């Protein structure tokens, strides 16, 4: 709400656009991170510790 | 013919500010 912009000394647009590149951000490394982890791997590439 | 129209005097009155030789102003946008 408006109200909420204007009485609240502390809220502000700048912290809504940084909670959006933060979650951006995640966002951009899930995508890009996930396919290499929940890939169901053969036993071709796993190695194990040895 | 030709249409004239009669110019009378019509419409709401206008409001005055009229607090304002009582109250003591406060303005500030961070209230």
């Amino acid at each position: 709400t408006k109200e909420m912009k204007d009485f609240n000394q502390t809220f502000s647009v700048e912290i809504l656009n940084k909670s959006i590149g933060e979650s951006y951000n995640a966002l951009l490394n899930h995508i890009h991170l996930s396919p290499i982890i929940n890939f169901n791997y053969k036993a071709s590439n796993k190695t194990a510790f040895k | 013919l030709r249409k004239v129209v009669l110019d009378v005097e019509l419409g709401r009155e206008q409001v005055q500010l009229l607090y304002k030789p009582i109250y003591d102003s406060i303005a500030d946008s961070n209230l």
